[PDB]
């Protein structure tokens, strides 16, 4: 029910934003949006919560923001390890949780 | 002998040369009618029942809930909505709760919160409308036997209140009955609930504080005024919980103490006149008898001062008539068993008679029986 | 450290029932609700439900409502998730994730850092 | 920040040079205590619960019957008897009925008739006695953070009403609590019934018209005063039928409307004094800071006129102190977040402040932030 | 619970009584006593009811009486067909029925 | 004429359940209660119980209380008697006998001529 791109690409050193669009009921209505970083065959790791807040351990490069029905997580100072799937989550008005479709972020070499 | 054993018994005697007697029939009351030169009869209203009532309204006394869901919005962002709000099976309430950054709101304040739950009614009562036309009274009339059982009843409508009733060996009695309802059936309702039924004023019934529906089997069972069993209350400005009231069956019984308890059966009363012109007491033909009797069972007094004498006979004449009277100095005592007869010398026959107050001697002749009797008063 | 550990990899074929465990360590198990969320190989995360480990209250999602059962055994710091009548599309990595309960023992509004710690996932596979 | 989101919030400020403040703790009410040159604290009575009540008496609100048996004797032949008359599980009534030759009696009149039925109680409530000694209050006290949650509570008895509570980075607060019960626990009873509990005057409880037993598991469950749910009535002087009353759960709820609802939990109130002599507000050591701030979240006003400002910092000094004040013409505004500090320039920090009525300007410096604010009143 | 002899004998022309003893609760307390005549492999036939009353068909030879806790059925003008088992029945005070053990009445030839 | 007719002779061995029918003719079946009484070969009559054919109310004797079940089917003027968990001493000729119900449809006090008409008996036999 939450929509995002399918894939997004960049190159080392650059900044890159991934968006996450929902309803008045989930994303545009509450600050209960958060971003997760999943590596292949691994648990999703919480990297952002409360649209802008970062758990201890995540560095300043990641940052979130919200506009209308669309949250946006963007990474600055791109690095090779940031190659991963990213998922956005939001609590809904009905007391449930919804995710996005996930976006595979690829960083190339040159 | 149908009322001699009953305590709630009434004697109705017609004055001189009457062909008829008026009687009043209540439930649990047995009436013996007498007229001179006539058989004595016993009449009782066994049951009154109304066929085919119509469900006016079904109230529900015990309910339960399920599938509880809530919608909540942050302050400034309008009222909460749920699709179940126009599902008639759901009961719902809207309120407000505390909201801020800590629960995902960019603004501090009151946010709307709506709670909805499926309303399932577990047990119900029903008020039915009853119609004068569809009443039927069952009235049994028998003859005051004399004889022993050897090894009828009439249906009375308001549209057929007169019944001809044929009594073998005695003729045909005509029973003319008016229903005396102490009610107005449009303004009272027959309330049934878990095997037990009353009938009560209607306006009361429609004022009873329970969820109701004019339950038609043509639509699924939705309930009006669900709030009289299912409510909601706000727990310290963040939660809302459903309050179910519990089965009102006991409350209903406590409210129906001062009511009138009971296809469907009821207990009223019925006024009637019995015309006995085509009635004749059999045994008029016979001859006062020849021989001695002997007590088959000791003299027994009923609950109405009258006494019962059962005897067996001596002599040749099979069909005949018992000589019978009593004295202090003889006065022709009252007899309820009219014209005591000998239908079969083999078989024993009962005679019910009212004796005089104080000391009396009942005699029943050559070697006749002199039974001492005394009545207190 | 905070740690969530689930059962082994399990393969069951359609019609059966599957049960997957989740045992928590490093925090008071009764102060958190345990959520379950699954994802098929190469597809999105799909929130299944949660249970309050304090009072055993549950909440299910519509897609799984009368197929899922989430339970708790507080004795061993463990929450269980059982799926009934499995079908073609049930193959998934199943995760448990925690979220703290409010100071009154209730779970109405989650905390902004929900799912701060996860299990490591178990595949249930179809045939 | 534990009470800023709550609406039922109270501010308690100590007068000049006070080391202590008195507070009153009710359920659903969050209190923030302040003292000059002291941290601001938040305190709330989460729950009070009594451990281990004792069942004083269990009343029964819904019963049913079984194994109905009757004994009957003919008139003159004494009263009827049944072995079940001293079986405590049976409820019984004796009466009289009409008897005569027709039902096997040599005498007409009233005969004794006794009816007995097994009394099985289906659902019950229980009143427990609660004891002041076995009360325990749960009181949580926290510091008015400033900082963001990065990814205590005290038990109070009547026998240990003072709790020392250690607050990391701030010292040790001493909380001295007197339970102010508005009750006399010998003269009130905790009534529980099918998940839900009240506490009510005792004499009322013992006057409630339901069958009771001081239920000891040492003897099987017999009932006193079974007649308040199971009675008998004589149907027209020959039968006797058992009258079960129906579940009094709804009647009980309707009677408990004007009561106080809820090992076992309760809601009272608690008076306490907080002594903060060994408390020190950390960050006293630091230096008023050098750089600019920037709003991480827009200014948000709570339900108590106070506003919340969350910011992130500019500059070199990792540990430091926010310069902070507001003006119409500057007056040193009130601050609930005491001594706003920078613990980690990476992380964002909240400051709650009471602004003056009407128009105010909050400033937080070289390129400092001038946030316009207005308060209605 | 109702007691009677086991066997009783007589010769043609004579009278013979069979007794049936019970409680204040069944026989001595109510007139609900009655006598039945059973032939081998046959339904019991009611011959007396209400201690003295006879159904139509039974002849005058049979008659009953009650004294204390003991009912008594006796046959006069004994005949060969009267050879049979006889059982006494009574309603009880508790609304139940009890029978006697039955007595085999034999009539001899001479 | 008044007539009561019961089922055929039946032999069942211990542990089973036995059901024996009784169909009445010549009188209104709903105006009488049907009693069942048994007797072993060469021994006394032992009253089993009765059922009101009008409202289906039963009354059992103590010896048979939760072994007997007397039922009615008014459609075919029939009363049934079923015995459970048969044992060594259950071999008997089983009889039904009628007694009339009072004018109100109740059965409290029987009539002085109770058991005026009988069936002809059916043997249930043990092994
Ligand atoms: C609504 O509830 C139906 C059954 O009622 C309740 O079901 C669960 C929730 C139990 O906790 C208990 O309260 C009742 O048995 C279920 O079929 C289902 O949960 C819901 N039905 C729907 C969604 O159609
Ligand atoms: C008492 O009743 C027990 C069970 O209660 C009722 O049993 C029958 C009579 C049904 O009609 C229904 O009312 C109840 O299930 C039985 O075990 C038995 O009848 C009696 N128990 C004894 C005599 O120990």
């Amino acid at each position: 029910a939450l929509t995002q791109p399918a894939s997004v690409s960049g190159s080392p050193g650059q900044s890159i934003t991934i968006s996450c669009t929902g309803t008045s009921s989930d994303v545009g209505g509450f600050n209960y949006v958060s971003w997760f970083q999943q590596h292949p065959g691994k648990a999703p790791k919480l990297m952002l919560y409360d649209v802008t807040s970062r758990p201890s351990g995540v560095s300043s490069r990641f940052s979130g923001s919200k506009s209308g029905n669309t949250a946006s997580l963007t990474i600055s100072g791109l690095q090779a390890e940031d190659e991963a799937d990213y998922y956005c989550s939001s609590h809904t008005s009905r007391g449930t949780w919804v995710f996005g479709g996930g976006t595979k972020l690829t960083v190339l070499a040159a | 002998m149908r009322c001699v054993g009953i305590g709630n018994r009434d004697f109705v005697e017609g004055l001189s040369g009457a062909t008829w007697v008026d009687v009043v029939l209540e439930h649990g009351s047995c009436v013996t009618t007498m007229a001179k030169n006539k058989p004595t009869l016993d009449i009782e209203l066994l049951k009154t029942e109304v066929t085919n009532p119509a469900v006016l309204r079904k109230l529900c006394i015990e309910a339960k809930i399920s599938n509880t869901t809530t919608d909540s919005r942050c302050p400034t962002q309008g009222e909460a909505t749920l699709v179940e709000e126009q599902d008639a099976n759901f009961v719902c309430r809207r309120t407000v709760v505390d909201r801020g950054w800590g629960n995902g709101c960019g603004l501090f304040g009151k946010g709307s919160l709506l709670t909805c739950a499926k309303f399932k009614c577990v047990t119900k009562l029903e008020g039915k409308i009853v119609q004068y036309e569809n009443l039927k009274y069952s009235v049994i009339v028998t003859v005051h036997t004399g004889d022993q059982h050897q090894v009828t009843i009439a249906t009375i409508t308001p549209q057929a209140p007169t019944s001809e009733i044929q009594l073998t060996d005695y003729g045909t009695l005509t029973l003319d009955c008016s229903p005396r309802t102490g009610l107005d059936f449009n303004e009272v309702v027959l309330l049934t609930m878990k095997e037990k039924s009353w009938l009560v004023h209607k306006q009361w019934f429609l004022d009873l504080p329970l969820p109701w529906t004019s339950g038609a089997s043509t639509s699924q069972e939705t309930w009006n005024r669900q709030d009289l069993l299912v409510t909601f209350k706000t727990a310290h400005a963040k939660k809302q919980e459903v309050v179910v009231l519990g089965s009102q069956e006991g409350a209903m019984h406590t409210a129906l103490t001062g009511a009138t308890e009971i296809t469907t059966i009821f207990a009223g009363h019925l006024k009637c006149r019995l015309k006995m012109d085509k009635l004749t007491l059999k045994g008029m033909s016979y001859v006062m008898c020849t021989g001695s009797f002997k007590l088959e069972k000791e003299v027994a007094e009923t609950q109405h001062g009258t006494v019962l004498v059962q005897v067996k006979y001596e002599g040749t004449d099979a069909p005949c008539k018992i000589p019978f009277s009593t004295q202090d100095v003889t006065q022709n005592g009252r007899l309820i068993t009219a014209n005591p007869i000998v239908t079969d010398k083999e078989k024993p026959i009962n005679i019910e008679t009212e004796p005089p107050f104080g000391e009396s001697y009942i005699i029943v002749g050559e070697k006749a029986l002199k039974l001492s009797w005394f009545k207190k008063g | 450290e905070v740690q969530l550990v689930e059962s082994g990899a399990e393969v069951k074929k359609p019609g059966a029932s599957v049960k997957v465990s989740c045992k928590a360590s490093g925090y008071t198990f009764t102060s958190y609700a345990m959520h379950w969320v699954r994802q098929a190989p190469g597809q999105r995360l799909e929130w299944m439900g949660w249970i309050n480990a304090g009072n055993g209250n549950t909440k299910y999602s519509q897609k799984f409502q009368d197929r899922v059962t989430i339970t708790r055994d507080t004795s061993a710091s463990t929450a269980y998730m059982e799926l009934s009548s499995l079908r073609s599309e049930d193959t998934a990595i199943y995760y448990c994730a925690r979220d703290k309960v409010d100071d009154y023992g209730d779970y109405w509004f989650p905390t902004l850092w929900y799912f701060d710690y996860w299990g490591q996932g178990t595949l249930v596979t179809v045939s």
